[PDB]
RNA sequence: UUGACCUCGGAUCAGGUAGGAGGACCCGCUGAACUUAAGCAUAUCAAUAAGCGGAGGAAAAGAAACCAACAGGGAUUGCCCUAGUAACGGCGAGUGAAGCGGCAACAGCUCAAAUUUGAAAGCUGGCUUCGGCCCGCGUUGUAAUUUGGAGAGGAUGCUUU
RNA sequence: AAGCUCCUUCGACGAGUCGAGUAGUUUGGGAAUGCUGCUCAAAAUGGGAGGUAAAUUUCUUCUAAAGCUAAAUACCGGCCA
């Protein structure tokens, strides 16, 4: 029993995509979510994990819908910032 | 002649004796999910018990045939969950 | 290998140990016409009469399990259709 | 004659979904606003959000076509049509395999 | 229009993958791998060897398939592959020798089931004539038509063909994007590794005149 | 027996026109390597060099097709937002993960 | 290869001379029954199938119908005079047919047949 | 010829008339007991080819047996089970043979041909005195009937290397350690 | 009213049959675990031990839907060899045949599928002066002929009881 | 009554059984090694098993779903020696 991070196990292209992967040991990129909307998205996912099991289908659906709205607002703000950068 | 009286007696005796004494949801799931289509449904509906007389036959014999004409089709836990949720009342 | 003169052997009576006699052909066809058709045979008959030869072949293969058996059964059903047309 | 490579009306793949998503369980895309990608590569939104009153009414009296299955194409649950329900009833009873 | 290709000019191509009555489990696994990889194809098994090749042709006509991939197992030990352009197209026989299927845990590669591959053809497939024919048939077989909507849209795997001695070698790799250091490709093997010795090329659908005979084939 | 003329006429009957002038890479989706790769493989038996030569040829074809796909604008990068069916099972992915973890644990445990 | 109970499944050969003398007494008893007749029936000369033993020949099961007819011995009467008959075998070669015909002719020339009752 | 026509009917047993007859007879068999006596067979052609004779001492018994799994499958066939039940029912008779006669969604139906060994017509008939001999006691119990041979794999070829001469006997022969005097 | 045919039952009617025992060897069903792999889970132990049913002096198997690629062999069975080969396998532990060849012994047959149709020629029982009289079975098929390296039917001329 | 020879005459050969899909069990044996259970369900120039790259499934060898049968073989049991 040893930590997978220490173990040099390469990522594998399962159903969950690997996407683009950083070269090993050289300058992992930094992405900021300093935006309040991104804060709210990740915080809402954290609170979803905190709540966990719920006995109401309606409550589960509304939780999912709220955090989906979180991603939607984050994506809209990212698109607006991309448009602003293209203008500049 | 017509046998109506004797059939009446047989049915009355059968009623007196009676007084004295998942598959559908699986098929619905297979139709809903892109697994089996209409042509496949009729193809599977052409079974060994197809063209079973059911209207002009006596009730007791029809009940016996209904007891012993059940084909065993595979079932799924999803279908079991669906039927449990359907049968769950208020 | 070795050079030996081959002989001509007598025809074994075990050849054709199935059926090819006209009497058995008569009996088989008469039993066909007295007994009728199975549900799937009648389904394929309807398909062939409507003209869906491909659909009939596929259904026969699905019911039988072998391409050769499907082709053969389509053949008997086709001559039955032709004979019924001639009889009418 | 040269074979024209066309789906027939009886083919298994005669109608295939636009979602392009395979046999994956629906546990994925629950948190994502879209359902998969199309041929061109554009994601497919959820159709709409169900009303609380409508959901409560459905739970109290599930519709005739209710199956408890989420549509692979759209976020709304998949519901069987009246013709499909009649087909299932005919298959279950065995009284008429083919009409007319 | 139900040819199920949404494209400007359609590449109507279809593959019927057929197996024989005595195929080994390794060969069935290979059949499953190519069936997963080929999304315009139909799987079918247990063709009687006592039947006829033009009977395979009516089978392909029944399935409306313009290409057929036939797996003939001899001795239950040796694979024979037939690539045929169904209606009146020339057919190629190869012998498959060395077999490695996707289910082995030493590949460490995975891709989309049906996504379009990068067809990586060797140069001999570009100079040599019977290799011209093999390249054309292989392109038509693994062509994965343009607007065919039973395919996923993002390219992530490479199907590479390469002859070394006189034998076609097939490789399947996954493209992995890693950003460049102040993004390029690493290929990681996925699956079917099967070694091909060409044997014959006939002009007809499954018969017809013989045009190439590989006069270096030593049979098991 | 090698009837080159007949091979050419049969390929003429078969041929689907493949011209970069006329037909897009999005259609034909084929890359022809300039090298024969039999020079790249010195000896057939040497598995490492054979795999490296196939790696090189496949990589060159992949880069060429990638450049053509940018030239055409067709999407090429499968996003992290996407989940779809794999050609092999997530169970197989879990098993290969287990094997890799076991090998690594054995190695650094031997070091320990 | 002693994973199992060879202790319970070991069987010895201390009765070898006993079985030998029993077999000798059995063939002597057969001779006493068929006192003037030979103990074993005449058998044809056949060839070993496999390539490793082609050049060698051995004894068969019984003579072929064509060989019997050529030698002039009836099918129904040959077993009564002690000739094994095999209906399954076929000649397929004039060499083997002639060899078996010569063997049967030698048997006829060396055989004395008694006149029924 | 009538037996040939009956054989053709049994070949096309899924036809309309045969399906109707098996339906009616299945209802009758369900109404009767699990085991019952037939003086005359339901399929005379099949009985005749299996060996039934129009003699005093030959009887048919019709038996219904539960079908389905025992996921452990019961290695003895339902035919063998029916024959064994017939043996315990009438231990006096000898099981000549058996043949499937009908089937249902719960029961499968067999007819067994049985021979009386103590009747002197059977003793006299030299084609049946073999089953009159005492070696054939409870052939159904020892697996000596057709179903027994089929389940024991008593066939020739490389496909039946392990069972052509008896599974347990072959195992013993292969696992005996033979030691000669002069080793 | 009467008499059949079919089916289902009763009789302390007449004649027989099945238990149980034994189980060394034999034919089936069912079926473990310890152990080994210096841990253990697949595997092994083992298609074994226990349990259940069924015979004989032997049982079983047995006259190819076989072996084979031969210049062919020719029911089954047992020994030697094939051979620790092929083949399979946490490819570790390990498992593990068969053809051929030398032998011992050697034996082949009965049916269903045919119309005796110019003659049910077949068989059970009880009644006997024991020689031949009935009753019943049976045509929804008992005798004779025939069983596919065959045969039938005529003609034909030899040879056997 | 029987064996033959000849022929301008005939020559019937075993079905929920093969086979396909599938679960269990078993084997050295996914051409599923054999078997059992479930669904479907055959053919008559037929069917089975093999040979073969040789150019199309050519060629070889047998007839499954009825049955009998002594001898060579095992034997801690029975009657003895």
């Amino acid at each position: 029993v040893y930590s997978e991070k220490e173990l040099g196990i390469p990522q594998l292209n399962t159903v969950t995509p690997v996407g683009v992967t950083k070269p090993k040991g050289k300058k992992k990129g930094k992405v900021f979510v300093d935006d309040r909307e991104s804060m709210n998205t990740i915080l809402a996912m954290v609170e979803a994990e905190k709540q966990g099991q719920i006995e109401s289908k309606i409550m589960r659906a509304r939780q999912l819908e709220e955090i989906r709205e979180a991603r939607r607002i984050e994506a809209e703000k990212k698109e607006a910032e991309r448009k602003a950068l293209l203008e500049n | 002649e017509d046998g109506d009286q004797l059939e009446r007696e047989l049915d009355a005796m059968y009623e007196h004796y009676k007084e004295r004494k998942a598959e559908a949801m699986t098929l619905a799931h297979q139709l809903a999910t892109g697994e089996k289509t209409k042509a496949d449904l009729i193809d599977e509906g052409y079974n060994k018990y197809a063209f079973k007389q059911k209207e002009g036959l006596p009730d007791w014999f029809l009940e016996d045939e209904a007891k012993h004409d059940k084909p065993i089709k595979p079932i799924t836990k999803e279908a079991a969950q669906a039927i449990k949720e359907k049968l769950r009342a208020l | 290998g070795h050079k030996t003169t081959r002989r001509v052997l007598k025809e074994r009576p075990s050849r054709r140990k199935g059926a090819q006699s006209k009497r058995t052909q008569f009996v088989r066809s008469l039993i066909r016409e007295v007994a009728g058709l199975a549900p799937y045979e009648r389904r394929v008959i309807e398909l062939l009469r409507n003209g869906k030869d491909k659909r009939a072949r596929k259904f026969s293969k699905k019911k039988l399990g072998t391409f050769g058996r499907a082709k053969r059964k389509c053949e008997e059903l086709q001559r039955i259709i032709a004979e019924s047309r001639r009889a009418h | 004659d040269e074979i024209d490579p066309v789906y027939d009306s009886d083919d298994t793949d005669y109608n295939v979904p636009v979602n392009t998503i395979g046999n994956i369980p629906l546990s994925f895309y629950d948190s994502y606003p879209h359902i998969g990608y199309d041929i061109n590569g554009k994601k497919i939104m959820r159709p709409a959000t169900g009303d609380a009153l409508q959901n409560l009414l459905d739970s109290i009296e599930v519709p005739e076509g209710w199956t408890g299955l989420t549509d692979p194409n759209t976020g709304k649950p998949l519901n069987l049509s009246r013709d499909e329900l009649e087909l299932i009833r005919k298959v279950q009873q065995g009284l008429i395999p083919d009409d007319v | 229009d139900r040819s199920n290709i949404i494209a400007e000019r359609k590449n109507k191509q279809r593959v019927l993958v057929l197996s024989s009555r005595g195929v080994t489990y390794r060969h069935r696994h290979l059949l499953n791998d190519l069936a997963s990889m080929l999304p315009h194809g139909r799987k079918d098994a247990k063709f009687d060897t006592k039947s006829r090749l033009y009977e395979l042709c009516e089978l392909a006509e029944l399935y409306n398939c313009n290409n057929v991939l036939f797996f003939e197992a001899r001795k239950g030990k040796d694979l024979y592959m037939w690539f045929s352009k169904v209606p009146n197209g020339p057919t190629v026989k190869f012998y498959a020798q060395n077999l490695h299927t996707m289910e082995e845990l030493h590949f460490q590669g995975n891709c989309l089931k049906g996504s379009r591959p990068i067809l990586s053809f060797d140069a001999a497939f570009e100079q040599e004539p019977y290799l011209k024919v093999i390249k054309e048939l292989f392109l038509h077989t693994f062509g994965v038509p343009q607007g065919h909507k039973k395919s996923k849209p993002f390219i992530d795997h490479v199907l590479s063909f390469s002859v070394a001695d006189g034998k076609i070698w097939v490789r399947n790799y996954e493209i992995r994007e890693v950003e460049k250091v102040k993004t390029d490709i690493n290929l990681i093997e996925i699956g079917p590794r099967f070694v091909l010795t060409p044997i014959i090329i006939q002009e007809g659908s499954f018969g017809g005149p013989i045009l190439y005979e590989n006069k270096r084939f030593i049979s098991p | 027996i090698n009837n080159k003329e007949g091979l050419l006429t049969a390929l003429r009957r078969i041929q689907l026109d493949i011209n970069p002038k006329t037909t897009p890479f999005s259609f034909h989706q084929s890359v022809v390597a300039s090298k024969r790769t039999e020079d790249s493989i010195p000896q057939i038996e040497d598995d490492l060099q054979r795999e490296l030569a196939f790696m090189n040829q496949a990589l060159e074809a992949a880069r060429l097709g990638r450049s053509l796909l940018r030239k055409e604008g067709v999407p090429f990068t499968r996003p992290t937002d996407y989940f779809a069916e794999m050609v092999r099972t997530d169970a197989t992915m879990e098993k290969v993960k287990q094997k890799l973890i076991e090998e690594a644990t054995a190695k650094k445990a031997a070091a320990e | 290869h002693f994973r199992k109970h060879w202790q319970r499944r070991v069987r010895c050969h201390f009765d070898q001379p006993g079985k030998k003398v029993t077999r000798r007494l059995a063939r002597r008893a057969k001779a006493a029954a068929l006192a003037p007749r030979p103990v074993d029936k005449l058998r044809p000369i056949v060839r070993c199938p496999t390539v490793k033993y082609n050049r060698r020949t051995r004894l068969g099961r019984g003579f072929t119908l064509e060989e019997l007819k050529a030698a002039g011995i009836p099918r129904l009467l040959a077993p009564t005079i002690g000739i094994a008959v095999d209906h399954r075998r076929k000649n397929l070669s004039e060499e083997s047919l002639a060899a078996n015909v010569q063997r049967l002719k030698d048997y006829k020339a060396r055989l004395i047949l008694f006149p029924r009752k | 010829g009538a037996l040939k026509y009956l054989e053709e009917l049994s070949k096309k047993k899924q036809s309309d008339v045969v399906r109707f007859l098996l339906r009616v007879r299945c209802w009758e068999y369900r109404q009767l007991n699990v085991i019952h006596r037939a003086s005359r067979p339901s399929r005379p052609d099949k009985a005749r080819r299996l060996g039934y004779k129009a003699k005093q001492g030959y009887v048919i018994y019709r038996v219904r047996v539960r079908r389905g799994g025992r996921q452990l499958k019961y290695q003895r066939s339902l035919r063998a089970t029916a024959e064994e039940r017939v043996g315990r029912r009438c231990s006096n008779l000898r099981v000549l043979n058996s043949y499937w006669v009908n089937q249902d969604s719960t029961y499968k139906y067999y007819e067994v041909i049985l021979v009386d060994p103590n009747h002197k017509a059977i003793r006299r008939d030299p084609r049946i005195n073999w089953i009159c001999n005492p070696v054939h006691k409870h052939r159904e119990c020892r697996g000596l009937t057709s179903t027994g041979k089929k389940s024991r794999g008593l066939n020739k070829g490389h496909r039946f290397n392990k069972t052509r001469a008896g599974r347990r006997k072959t195992w013993k022969r292969h696992n005996t350690l033979s030691l000669w005097r002069y080793r």
